[PDB]
DNA sequence: CATGTGATCTAATTAGATCGCATGG
DNA sequence: CATGTGATCTAATTAGATCGCATG
């Protein structure tokens, strides 16, 4: 009979910290959030809407083993690398092996360093992320060096937006039904502000470029506003992805720095929902 | 670990070689007999685990680079991701007290941009070995500790630069300097003759 | 006795609805708040962060005496007027007669057309605000316009922000003493995000342009952040003239459009410091 | 019958001239520069039944915009307005003489609460008015376009400075309000 | 037979430097 | 004499359109 205790978490990619965003949500206690990223903006977000909590610690490959075992242990290891390399929305993407699509081996690679040695059974879960939309050679590697398959979980089914995405991991249940949460705004209307109104009852994927706002290829506006055509704010961004709204509203960000982003990131609801069961392994309220 | 074997206690070596076949360099050292112990895998994207594990135990893991040619149907960095992930696959269980060796030739054909990659994932900075009578050369990523105590002629990565990008433009392996770095295994493993 | 009854205001130039604003802060019911403006994007805030409460009226040129009478009686007139052809920060200022600058003649004329004629003792109240920073001439003409001379209040006694402003009206005891609430934010410190550091108490009078932003003629950047010198986040700015957090964070609004209307706009706290008396004249929740 | 003699203050320009060829302590108060003048100062130089203003013609003797004179009008106008109280009938004058822009001109009419009524003099140039008065927006006159007086007004630029012969056939159906001196 | 954790074009905005001097402190 | 509810000019950065095609 022993009381769980907080959770120790390494976080690579880690975008604008969503991962603990979703922890202190879910009310798990953080002893440790340890983030590898790279992009000022991003680690602006993460300084300021976490006070402080995240330590920041540079590019994912000035990491090593070394590293691993003085910050050390870790309970959770999560993160989504690039895929602008990977996803099939580029005609350009070098691939797995080139470009940033080699990242993914930095977290194959980390992920081994900070795995418990065989013989060790303390509770150790991890996910990564990434994009449905890659080539299929693409995906088989990944799973390989994973040694794992995906679950693919559609934001669509939680929130406002289609969002096909790839799950690989360990976390209890990652393969169970998606529950729709009365904190789940599903309908593009219900993330808008006030005085607008939702052409679409859910919108396509939002990528970081302002054409994905726009619906189809014939670039439908998303919302009226007394009977002119507008696309998303910010803020009716956010509340898509289920960010706090004004989560991005920090340094100074353009439009389009606050959607490169939020294009990069998780849906929150689905990480939620991935993150849940882990309330019942480690310290909690 | 780097301690020796009396002689009467050293087994036949077994070892996993990948994109080689590395027969004709150990058994003409004297590591494997001439009979019907060396695991050639043809094309390792969908080796898993438990396909090493079967493959029997192994003391030493072997990869390399091809060569400057045509065979590059892989991205230079294809090779060194596989090997490493193969190798954890070949680990023996922390508990295991045999000797356990690896290494990874590069044949100069990986630039700057791989070759960091080549030395975090490794955990080691090349040993660059030379052929004199300027001929050849290549790099050499193990934990073997004789080819880190061992003190080859230096070349400055400028000299093996110019030779590299000039040996890349020319356009089989150097026999003789992979030969070279399994002769301080010898120490480990049973030794067979002619 | 004859109960008090929600109070009904005329706000011309109302901007981002200051007015509306500072009059539910101090918990004044309100009847009705008419705004005259013209820009959209201080339309669009004023909509949205009032739930489509204010009605806009357009052009203050458009509002006729036959409006003042079918969409009246107002118990309350204010009004800041344009000031672009008015302060002496621009040298290309064509006066209070010319550009914008005869804009201040349109409150005189509507703030005349909604005066209780003599013998109607109905309580009545006007405010009219402006810069200091204004011609001689200029400002004797104002004051003989609306037969009162203003009181200079200087928004630096309650917030972290030098604005020295004019005052025209009638309201109660607009010569009292300032007093600092214990919720003003005083120190620019006070204001700044998290992890950030001011290197001044007060700043200068911050404008519509970002050198305003900069301290004295050497420029100077107002706060450090790890080290790195930086402006003020638009946060900040809203935290400076004491508006919510997230106040302009509206319409995809770049952080210069951010800047423009709160540039033009009313320190919060001197407003309500203006309209506090207010309280004793009209219905309260 | 009752009909006691006019009190006329005129802002910009002494009208006596014109005003004393129809012999309308003098019953009239002209004003030196109106910007000091304040409520009190129109208040204590007794009631008044009818206040003139007016622009200068296209020239010099003007150091204002063409718009301060009539903010300026506009403003003592109803410092001199009565209590409604007070039966005795009260009118207001102001005309401008083409300096007055379209721009300006729309501030002209908001202000006064009505487009002004244009009249010419073909043998010179024309003006135009605004007026409560109920003899020159009633009676027709001679209606021409804005236009045609642009054309009259680059021929007043062209040619150049007064308006008094027109000027005069307009306070004129004021003397069945006051006294007459024929 | 639509679709996309992007990218490359443009023409439109924005950020920073600079200019400005009457004024009341 | 430091200051300013601005404005102009100029590289910088954003919108916005368009381009892609492997894959589920
Ligand atoms: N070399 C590197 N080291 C660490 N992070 C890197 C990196 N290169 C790119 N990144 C970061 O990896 C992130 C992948 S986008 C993923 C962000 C995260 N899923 C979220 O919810 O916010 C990007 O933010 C990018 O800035
Ligand atoms: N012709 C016009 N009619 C109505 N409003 C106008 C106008 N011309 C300019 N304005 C508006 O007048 C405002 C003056 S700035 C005053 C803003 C207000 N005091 C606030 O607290 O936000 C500006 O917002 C400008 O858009």
């Amino acid at each position: 009979a022993e009381k769980r205790k907080p959770i120790r978490v390494l976080s690579l990619f880690d975008g604008i910290a969503t991962g603990l965003l979703v922890l202190k949500d879910l009310g798990i206690q953080v002893d440790r959030y340890i983030a590898s990223e790279v992009c000022e903006d991003s680690i602006t977000v993460g300084m300021v809407r976490h006070q402080g909590k995240i330590m920041y610690v540079g590019d994912v490959r000035s990491v090593t083993q070394k590293h691993i075992q003085e910050w050390g242990p870790f309970d959770l290891v999560i993160g989504g690398s690039p895929c602008n390399d990977l996803s099939i929305v580029n005609p350009a993407r070098k691939g797995l092996y080139e470009g940033t699509g080699r990242l993914f081996f930095e977290f194959y690679r980390l992920l081994h360093d900070a795995r418990p040695k065989e013989g060790d059974d303390r509770p150790f879960f991890w996910l990564f992320e990434n994009v449905v939309a890659m080539g299929v050679s693409d995906k088989r590697d990944i799973s390989r060096f994973l040694e794992s398959n995906p679950v693919m979980i559609d934001a669509k089914e939680v929130s406002a937006a289609h969002r096909a995405r790839y799950f690989w991991g360990n976390l209890p249940g990652m393969n169970r039904p998606l529950a729709s949460t009365v904190n789940d705004k599903l309908e593009l209307q219900e993330c808008l502000e006030h005085g607008r109104i939702a052409k679409f009852s859910k919108v396509r994927t939002i990528t970081t470029r302002s054409n994905s706002i726009k619906q189809g290829k014939d670039q439908h506006f998303p919302v009226f506003m007394n009977e002119k055509e507008d696309i998303l704010w910010c803020t009716e961004m956010e509340r898509v992805f289920g960010f706090p709204v004004h989560y991005t509203d920090v340094s100074n960000m353009s439009r389009l720095a606050r959607q490169r982003l939020l294009g990069r990131s998780w849906s929150v609801p689905v990480i939620r929902h991935l993150f849940a069961p882990l309330k019942e392994y480690f310290a909690c309220v | 670990m780097f301690e020796t074997v009396p002689v009467w206690r050293r087994q036949p070596v077994r070892v996993l070689s990948l994109f080689e076949d590395i027969k004709k360099e150990l058994t003409s050292l004297g590591f494997l007999e001439s009979g019907s112990q060396l695991k050639h895998v043809v094309d390792v994207t969908d080796t898993v685990r438990k396909d090493v594990e079967e493959w029997g135990p192994f003391d030493l893991v072997y990869g390399a680079t091809p060569p400057l040619g045509h065979t590059c149907d892989r991205p230079p960095s294809w090779y060194l991701f596989q090997f490493h992930r193969l190798l954890q696959y070949a680990r023996p269980k922390p508990g295991s007290p045999r000797p356990f060796f690896w290494m990874f030739v590069d044949n100069l054909v990986l630039n700057k941009e791989d070759l960091d990659v080549a030395s975090r994932f490794l955990e080691m900075e090349p040993v660059t070995i030379p052929d004199v009578h300027l001929q050849n050369a290549v790099r050499v990523w193990s934990n073997i500790p004789a080819i880190r105590s061992r003190h080859w002629a230096l070349v400055s990565e400028e000299e093996l630069s110019l030779l590299a990008q000039n040996k890349q433009s020319s356009k089989k392996w150097p026999t003789k300097l992979v030969k070279n770095c399994f002769l301080p295994l010898r120490e480990y493993f049973k030794y067979f003759s002619t």
